[PDB]
């Protein structure tokens, strides 16, 4: 189903085709409330002057039962604001951009991270960047350190003189817990 | 980036009316606006955060509204207390955080004419190798007024340095004092020193002269 | 309550550098974000640079991008910016404010406290103490009525001053008007008075102008010419 | 920003480990790799290995095994090598590289030499390559000085500390099958000057602490 | 692993010319190739990041283009500051290469050496070896022939040979040989000579002592 249809390599970098190098990107993680995780693209991502300046989010994990949700205006969003928006990867609630050579890649995030509580229904609507909205949560325990990306690139949009910018997701995952008091 | 301006400059209401400030976001804010206060004398203070919520302590006739554009601050009853510059801030395209220009309240008194006075600068003065004259406007309102120097009949420029007080806390009213610099080679030059003063209170403008030479 | 408090200021060398510190009072600085803004004389605010998850990010204004530099101290509990080589040209009141924790949304209570603000002035040392010229009224027969009379200092840096009539007597229709800076880099304002202009031939004005930099205080008597 | 610092040079002797340090200051370290470059003078560059701050499994060349190691250590922002059982040809500059986000190594450090040569310490012996004496003269003669019988680079040689550094080249060093560098320096001078005039050659070899002036004059 | 076939090894050329860089890879490859630049005792630096875009700060005369198995680097014009020695690395792959490198010579005008002879000092002889320094001062090309005759007898493989690197100041780089004896093959020997064949002399020049 379209949770797993891994077969592309799709080779490319976290920049994409901007020039802006890791030394400038603008790092600031996804908000937290009550033990959330959020970093909503919206208006992040117009077409604006002085770009296009790459946004980074920093997900770092270290509690248990973490639940992480981002969130990318779709298409017609704004008048003339969004149209051209790209999402990297297409399924990506579950199948995540991971780093190997020096390349994005990508990869199932049930392999890396075992036990994750993909929901395929979030507010009634689907698990998806096709509407704008990926939900899921993290196991109580991870064995080993995990990291793995998402893409939503504006580099496409553009207004005369205004071009869009570059999102990134980074979700940084340290090892946690021990066992889990129960049954298998 | 993302330029906000904030739009009309001035404000002249009575004490009580309902003052409304419109603020535009020039391409959208995603309900990020934020409203402060400001005087000179002090730090600005948060008067709404979001779109429309009030701030902790604020008092109720302080009011937000906008949905993501076209946000406007209304004061249900402007107390005498609320006169003060106020500015706006968006924080939906960052960095940088883009702030307001500031919009300025003013109390509108009745109008009231200007007392001209001109003064001559003093022959200690004179020694020290500089010269300055100095031409005063007591209890007008409204505040813009033309202050303009002439010479010997003739017209200045470039040399003129201008200040305007605070309104007054008796009876609402603003002074202006206007100076001009200049050498005391350059002073002795020319004979008559006269400054002409254009108000909205006056029929026609009023002219004082000086002479020394 | 809560209180905020920077110091660091004073004259300021034009081509140096210089290091200014915020400390909270009141208030544990943790999992909260910090910003720095400026606001230049006759111009509006503008941010300068915060920082997030204590020292985790930090975020700088294109201007001062790289040339500046933003360090929090939690153990200290202060906040901390460096000018590093030199910067000349941003002359402004410096402002911290308490804000949410930096992220994609920023949304919160940003500045729910705000500190009082550090002047800083980057320009070419200017200290000197105060003159004072008088400034003589209108004396003439007839009926005159009321006539005024002022004084007026020059250079003098840095702010601020205190300019009083007869050891603050008379304040009765007094006005003080804001300083200016001169393009010699030094401040200027003056001071005026209405009185009747039947006691100028028999009255003594005396104006006490004290400096507080430099302690200069400086007494002038006003009569007519 | 970001500025990358290794240590210095270093000389082992064969059969012994060299270990190689890198930093990486500015940007953030653990999830970017850190590669290393390889090359022997005269030659093209040899690539080595690479690893991920974040995982300690790096990974080297299918060629290089066991002899080559490369960890990270987060802690200190650090890309230690430790490279074993050093043999003939290692003698080469040692590079160290990292990806900046655009799938190539963007920055580069300042590079560390390595010596593997059975040869030891020794200072250099320095002798005179006085000017051609004859009553020819003309405003052209050429004179120097021979540097012979050390190990290992390098060794700094100046004239008159400083001076006239028009016409002067400094030869680079050359292997003897005795294991011993040896390079020579040369000066054109005019011929008249030789009589009035002292050149005097400046040698230091900081390997073994030998700093040596000789002065040049017809014989 | 990927192949970088550089090509060709070294470049003349003087100041305002153009230059064409080549490397060709063994099998075709979508992008992904970089260019270093890289000045005797300098650091690998890069300048070309991508098939052809260009990093912060390199000037606007290079211009890459090329993919699959040929890539081409285009310098239009040379300044005082883009002679270096170039590489090519591959990166589609994790085991990156480095091609054998291109060379950029200053100038191009063939120009004679001045040779030059010195006998070895008492001191050294003291010392049971005795030492002979041919100088070849000045010279252009570096394809310059140096042979060593002690009593009109060839020697050979007792000598060995030095370049410096080429100066922009007068298209001027020297090489020094030297001839290696033990003292008491010295005093055997009376004659001492070394010969230089370069293209710019028409006759090879010989320089000689009798010293023994």
């Amino acid at each position: 189903d379209e949770l797993d249809k891994i077969d592309l390599s799709y080779e490319t970098t976290e920049s994409g085709d901007t020039a802006v190098s890791e030394d400038s990107y603008d790092k600031y993680a996804s908000n937290n409330t009550n033990k959330e995780y959020v970093c909503d693209f919206t208006d992040q991502l117009k077409p604006t002057e002085s770009g296009p300046k790459v946004k980074k989010c920093e997900v770092k994990v270290n509690e248990p039962l973490i639940k992480v949700k981002i969130i990318c205006p779709l298409k017609g969003s704004v008048e003339k604001l969004y149209d051209n928006i790209e999402y990297v990867p297409k399924k990506s609630p579950y199948v995540v951009l991971t780093k190997e050579e020096t390349k994005l890649k990508e990869k199932l995030l049930s392999k890396l991270i075992y036990g994750l509580l993909i929901s395929p229904t979030v507010n009634e609507k689907e698990n998806n960047f096709k509407e704008g909205v990926i939900e899921f949560t993290l196991p109580p325990v991870v064995h080993k350190a995990t990291v793995f990306y998402f893409i939503c690139d504006n580099s496409k949009t553009e207004d005369d003189n205004k071009k869009g910018n570059r999102g990134i997701v980074e979700v940084y995952v340290e090892p946690y817990g021990n066992k889990i008091n129960g049954c298998a | 980036e993302i330029v906000l301006t904030q739009s009309p400059v001035t404000l002249s209401l009575s004490p009580g009316e309902r003052a409304t400030l419109s603020c535009r976001a020039s391409l959208s804010i995603s309900s990020s606006l934020a409203w402060y206060q400001q005087k000179p004398g002090q730090a600005p203070r948060l008067l709404i955060y979001d779109a429309s919520n009030r701030a902790t302590g604020i008092p109720a006739r302080f009011s937000g509204s906008g949905s993501g554009t076209d946000f406007t601050l209304t004061i249900s009853s402007l107390e005498p207390e609320d006169f003060a510059v106020y500015y706006c801030q968006q924080r939906s395209i960052w960095p940088p955080i883009t702030f307001g220009q500031g919009t300025r309240l003013e109390i509108k008194r009745t109008v009231a004419a200007p007392s001209v006075f001109i003064f001559p600068p003093s022959d200690e003065q004179l020694k020290s190798g500089t010269a300055s004259v100095v031409c005063l406007l007591n209890n007008f309102y409204p505040r813009e007024a033309k202050v303009q120097w002439k010479v010997d009949n003739a017209l200045q420029s470039g040399n003129s340095q201008e200040s305007v007080t605070e309104q007054d806390s008796k009876d609402s009213t603003y002074s202006l004092s206007s100076t001009l610099t200049l050498s005391k080679a350059d002073y002795e030059k020319h004979k008559v020193y006269a400054c002409e003063v254009t108000h909205q209170g006056l029929s026609s403008p009023v002219t004082k002269s000086f002479n020394r030479g | 309550e809560v209180q905020l408090v920077e110091n660091g200021g004073g004259l300021v060398k034009p081509g140096g550098s210089l290091r200014l510190s915020c400390a909270a009072s009141g208030f544990t600085i943790s999992s909260y974000g910090m910003n720095w803004v400026r606001q230049a004389p006759g111009k509006g605010l503008e941010w300068v640079s915060s920082i997030s998850s204590g020292s985790t990010y930090k975020y700088y204004s294109d201007s001062v991008k790289g040339r500046f530099t933003i360090s929090r101290d939690n153990a200290k509990n202060s906040l901390y910016l460096q000018m590093n080589t030199l910067r000349a040209e941003d002359t402004a009141v410096y402002y911290c404010a308490r804000a949410p924790e930096p992220g994609l949304t920023w949304f919160g209570e940003w500045g729910d406290y705000w500190g009082q603000g550090t002047l800083v002035t980057v320009s070419s040392a200017s200290t000197k103490g105060p003159s004072v010229f008088p400034l003589a009224p209108s004396s003439k027969s007839t009926s005159g009525g009321t006539a005024a009379l002022g004084c007026l200092v020059k250079d003098y840096f840095p702010e601020p001053v205190t300019v009083s009539w007869n050891s603050g007597a008379l304040t009765s229709g007094v006005h003080t008007f804001p300083a200016v800076l001169q393009s010699s880099g030094l401040y200027s304002l003056s001071s005026v008075v209405t009185v009747p202009s039947s006691s100028l031939g028999t009255q003594t004005y005396i104006c006490n102008v004290n400096h507080k930099p430099s302690n200069t205080k400086v007494d002038k008597k006003v009569e007519p010419k």
